[PDB]
């Protein structure tokens, strides 16, 4: 029965709905293949990972994917195909998960800094086709990287090989281009 | 005493379900727009229009907002009847729940446009609103559960099995892909916990699991009240009732990979979330089965009330999107889907066709009820609101199927020379008639909702203190 | 139908419909059967199956049209962009990669835009021979006199009005004949006397008709005062293909 019986339902609910998480989440905790780094890859630069998070703040995810799917095209299109140890820095992961754009994994230089500045100014103005927003402001604002030393931290908690040294080390269109710019170079060169 | 039932909070959920769901949906329709025409996006100054920004704060107004609070009004309705008592929390809990649920919203449509997202999808508010958001869902299931172990009667109805579990997973799913290291006050001013696969994972254990729960099984308990509610008698299964909800509950978590294929996740994973969404096809389909079965005889009815009609039609679309789900999580045909406009199609098919489709019904049935009203101002709106919300997930549907299938097909396709046939520009722009058919198909859902908004206002306007007597 | 009743709910004990219970027993069976299959086998892919279905990909590919890129590779760049079957398929195919890879920097049509050069024309920076633009392609690719204490705020509106009659006749006698004598100065030494420019350092001719590049007075002091920078990536690593892609740049003009 246990129909009558809220405890043993509400137990079995949630033993039934457990099992695979722990079965599928926990195992790659341990596995090695996704946690290790590229051997040749560091950390984002300061400005790099302010870039990134601004990224994340505008939306570029929802149109952009950081994946290069093992296919003979997307390779031909893209390059390389993306590997585990390429993502293991971040926090959060940026795969994504629709291609309005495209993929934008392996940027590694295929643009120029003049070209992204560009473009991110006004995509239709270089791609006149493009559905792209348009993200001026990004000149308009300067960073003050205040943050960044706490960011980093953050990450060097998190498992980010961050020296102090690298935290003391450490406008938005440039730091937005410099993330870009970073995005799938830590393959190629190592 | 307090022998009648607490309808307070099931109607302020009720009224700002519909509310909701006009602001979500109206978002959609923008942001559809915006692919069409970018102009719709601020061109200088980030401002109050921007894609990238408006379209979590579509799918949390829509998800979150809308779906959970037809969830709210849904479960504080049908538990409290389905039981026979009157809710655990009462004002004092549910009715915490309910302004606690309203600030989050409220929470999220200011963070979101400000930029502060974790990035992570239907995670994507800031840490502080986790912690918000955890607390109110405590409170949530607090009411719930109670009202369940207060209960009248021996047996525990199935819907209550579907919304009960619905609630407990939402809350394991929601704390533990939310685990993140907090750098500042918002936004996302705090970093995931995990990263690479690992979070990817971890993401669409959550990221299905959500729809799984939240959009399925919540929901599956809507049609199990609603659904029967009507004036012929029975015809249903009950073994299927539990084969088909164990085997959903159990079999959903482990289609977390089928979001993921032939990507750095490890190849196992994903298998694993390939097989098992598989097998996942049949109760989800046992759902749908129990669901129409449940008719066989009453169909005359489907002509005369088209609050029945929604909740079939309903059942239709889920049917077809819980086929269409595990056709898409075989690796070959992922291949092709992912990424590409039909993943949107799918999306769209199960958020307009199933969740919204039978939360309507839900409403439309349970709104007159709470307010101490016979029944809704007009039910030729209700119909004609139903043919609106017909055609308009249909060509939502078949725009984004025919771009889905063009952009893999486009950017796949291989010339005799071996070079690729298409740029990603030619793609796009083969996908431009797609989305104006999508931003209107999605307007005229809107437009829906809109004669919902009326309808249900000029219902509402009837009757101060409409306790409903005992009920 | 069963005893009890959930407020006006009560539920008929049906069995399970034999079809629904066949389709789940298959999909079980599927599943182990897939999972045999796969990772834990089948046959055709040694040692187990994997992402590794990749390299089969691409070797299929190898095979089935190494030998038209190869072919192609013997070629010079100047015949392969000649000759139809090879040339002309460089110009489709070299057309179908310039697409995908070229195009949104130098234009669908390979005409260009303000920062990016028009590939099919006559005028060329780097230079127009097969084994530069080859370079070009392969490898990949203005000092600020604003700055330079001499050049300043009217110098540089000299030099810039010079260049103009250079290229052309707009009348300003004061930013002419200051400019002249600065360019002889300063500008000619990359770009030449009557601006001819030279080619080995990708200085442009200032000797030219009307170009996409800013031509106007205020272009032209922008950048003489900051000065260029421009950069065309190198195909190198991205990238057969560019030399496909050379012979196709090289056939667009003529
Ligand atoms: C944006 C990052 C570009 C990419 C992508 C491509 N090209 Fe390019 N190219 C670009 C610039 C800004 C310039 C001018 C550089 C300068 O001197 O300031 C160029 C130049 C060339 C040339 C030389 C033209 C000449 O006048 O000699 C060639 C032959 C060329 N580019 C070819 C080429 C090809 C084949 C590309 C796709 C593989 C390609 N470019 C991409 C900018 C960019
Ligand atoms: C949705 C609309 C978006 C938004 C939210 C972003 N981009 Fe993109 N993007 C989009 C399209 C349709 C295209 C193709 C047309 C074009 O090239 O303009 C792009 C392109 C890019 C590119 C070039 C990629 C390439 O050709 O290899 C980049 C580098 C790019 N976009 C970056 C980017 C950034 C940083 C974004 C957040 C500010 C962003 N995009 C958002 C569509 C969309
Ligand atoms: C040495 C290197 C020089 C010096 C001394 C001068 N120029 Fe400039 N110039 C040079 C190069 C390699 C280029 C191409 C830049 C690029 O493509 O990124 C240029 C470009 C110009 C241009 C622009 C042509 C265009 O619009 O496409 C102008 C107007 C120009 N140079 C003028 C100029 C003047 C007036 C100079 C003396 C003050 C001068 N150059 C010096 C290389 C070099
Ligand atoms: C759950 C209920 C739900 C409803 C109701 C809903 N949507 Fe959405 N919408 C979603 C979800 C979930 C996504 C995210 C899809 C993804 O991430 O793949 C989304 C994304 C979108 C997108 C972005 C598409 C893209 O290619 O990036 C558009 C446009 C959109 N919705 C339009 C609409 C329109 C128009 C309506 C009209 C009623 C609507 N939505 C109603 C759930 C809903
Ligand atoms: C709302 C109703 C809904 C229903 C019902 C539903 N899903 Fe989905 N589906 C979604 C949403 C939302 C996404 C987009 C997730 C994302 O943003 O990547 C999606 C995407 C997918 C994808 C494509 C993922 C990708 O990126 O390629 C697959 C495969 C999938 N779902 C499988 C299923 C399976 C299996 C079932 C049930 C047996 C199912 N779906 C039922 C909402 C639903
Ligand atoms: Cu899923």
């Amino acid at each position: 029965v246990l129909e009558k019986n809220a405890t043993l339902l509400l137990i079995f609910a949630f033993l039934v709905v457990t099992i695979g998480g722990i079965v599928e989440i926990a195992p790659l905790f341990y596995l090695e293949n996704t946690i290790e780094k590229v051997e040749g890859m560091r950390p984002y630069t300061p400005l790099e990972l302010t870039g990134r998070d601004i990224y994340i703040r505008e939306g570029c995810y929802v149109c952009h994917s950081q994946m290069i799917r093992p296919m003979r095209d997307e390779v031909e299109r893209y390059g390389h195909y993306s590997l585990a140890a390429e993502s293991m820095y971040d926090h959060p992961f940026q795969w994504g998960s629709k291609r309005t754009g495209p993929d934008l994994a392996r940027v590694g230089g295929r643009y120029s800094d003049a070209w992204h500045v560009e473009h991110l100014s006004n995509p239709q103005s270089v791609v006149p086709e493009s559905v792209m927003p348009s993200y001026s402001y990004l000149a308009n604002v300067p960073l003050d990287s205040t943050w960044i030393e706490d960011r980093v931290s953050t990450d060097a908690l998190v498992g980010v090989p961050y020296s102090a040294e690298m935290i003391a080390a450490a406008t938005e269109m440039d730091a937005l281009v410099a993330y870009l710019q970073v995005l799938g170079t830590m393959v190629d060169f190592s | 005493s307090k022998d009648e039932y607490f309808d307070g909070v099931i109607r302020a959920g009720v009224i700002a379900t519909t509310f909701w769901g006009i602001v979500g949906f109206l978002v959609a329709v923008i942001i559809a727009f915006q692919l069409a025409f970018p102009a719709l996006n601020l061109e200088f100054g980030n401002g109050m229009l921007n894609f990238g920004r408006l379209r979590p704060l579509h799918t949390s107004a829509v998800i979150f907002a809308f779906g959970g609070n037809a969830l709210i009004a849904s479960a504080f309705y049908v538990v409290q009847r389905t039981s026979a008592a009157r809710l655990f929390g009462g004002t004092a809990l549910g009715w915490f729940v309910f302004w606690g649920w309203q600030l989050i919203i409220v929470t999220a449509a200011t963070s979101y446009l400000l930029g502060g997202s974790q990035g992570k999808e239907y995670a994507e508010l800031n840490w502080h609103l986790d912690i918000l958001v955890a607390i109110v869902w405590v409170a949530y299931l607090i009411a719930f559960l109670g009202t369940i172990f207060k209960r009248k009667e021996p047996h525990i109805y199935v819907a209550n099995w579907f919304y009960l579990s619905f609630i407990v997973t939402i809350a394991m799913l929601h704390i533990v892909n939310n685990l993140a290291v907090p750098v500042s006050i918002f936004g996302t001013k705090s970093v995931q916990l995990m990263a690479g696969v690992q979070d990817a994972m971890t993401q669409w254990w959550y990221g299905h699991n959500a729809v799984g729960f939240f959009l399925t099984a919540g929901f599956l308990g809507m049609m199990y009240y609603f659904v029967p509610k009507q004036a012929e008698r029975p015809v249903y299964s009950y073994k299927l009732s539990i084969v088909h909800f164990w085997a959903l509950i159990f079999l959903y978590i482990w289609a977390g990979p089928h979001h993921l294929h032939y990507t750095a996740l490890p190849d196992w994973a994903s298998t694993l979330g390939m097989v098992m969404s598989v097998i996942l096809w049949m109760p989800s389909w046992g759902g749908m089965i129990n669901g129409l079965m449940t008719l066989s005889g009453a169909w005359d009815k489907l002509r005369t009330d088209p609050v029945i009609r929604m909740m079939v039609v309903s059942i239709g679309f889920y049917g077809m999107s819980t086929f269409e789900g595990p056709m898409m999580s075989i690796k070959a045909v992922n291949s092709l889907s992912h990424y590409t406009d039909w993943t949107i199609g799918h999306v769209h098919s199960g958020a307009l066709g199933w969740n919204g489709m039978i939360t309507f019904g839900m409403l439309y049935f349970l709104t007159p009820r709470l307010w101490g009203r016979s029944g809704l101002y007009s039910l030729k709106l209700v119909s004609w609101h139903f043919w609106l919300a017909t055609i308009g997930i249909v060509l939502y549907a078949s725009s984004m199927w025919v771009s889905g299938i063009m952009e893999g097909l486009m950017w796949r396709e291989v010339d005799a020379q071996g070079f690729l046939v298409n740029g990603f520009a030619d793609t796009v722009g083969a996908k431009f008639p797609m989305n104006v058919v999508r931003g209107v198909g999605g307007v005229l859902y809107l437009t829906g909702g809109l004669i919902m908004a009326y309808n249900l206002w000029a219902t509402v306007a009837k009757q101060p203190k409409t306790a409903n007597l005992a009920v | 139908t069963t005893g009890h009743s959930w407020d006006g709910i009560e539920e008929l004990n049906t069995p399970l419909p034999r079809w629904w219970l066949w389709t789940f027993y298959a999909t079980i069976v599927w599943g182990v059967a897939y999972s045999i299959a796969m990772p834990a086998a089948t046959p055709g892919i040694l040692g187990s199956s994997t992402r590794a279905d990749v390299e089969k990909d691409i070797a299929k590919f190898a095979e089935m049209n190494k030998a038209v890129e190869d072919k192609l590779v013997a070629t010079d760049l100047t015949a392969i962009a000649a000759d139809p079957e090879l040339v002309t398929y460089t110009r489709n195919a070299g057309a179908a990669v310039f697409r995908t890879w070229c195009a949104q920097c130098h234009g669908a049509g390979a005409g260009g835009n303000t920062g990016f050069p028009s590939l099919l024309d006559g005028d060329w920076l780097h230079g127009g021979s097969i084994e530069t633009i080859y370079t070009n392609i392969k490898h990949g690719i203005m000092p600020a006199h604003l700055t330079d204490e001499l050049l300043e705020p009217a110098q540089i509106d000299d030099v810039v009005q010079y260049v103009l009659k250079i290229s052309g006749q707009p009348a300003d006698e004061a930013r002419a004949t200051a400019g002249q004598q600065v360019f002889a100065d300063n500008c000619v030494s990359c770009h030449g006397e009557d601006a001819k420019g030279m080619v080995e350092m990708g200085a442009p001719n200032l000797t030219d008709g009307i170009w996409l590049y800013g031509g106007d007075a205020n272009t032209i002091t922008t950048t003489i005062q900051l000065g260029r920078g421009g950069v065309m990536p190198s195909w190198s690593w991205a990238a057969a293909q560019i030399r496909a892609v050379a012979s196709y740049v090289h056939s667009l003009g003529g």
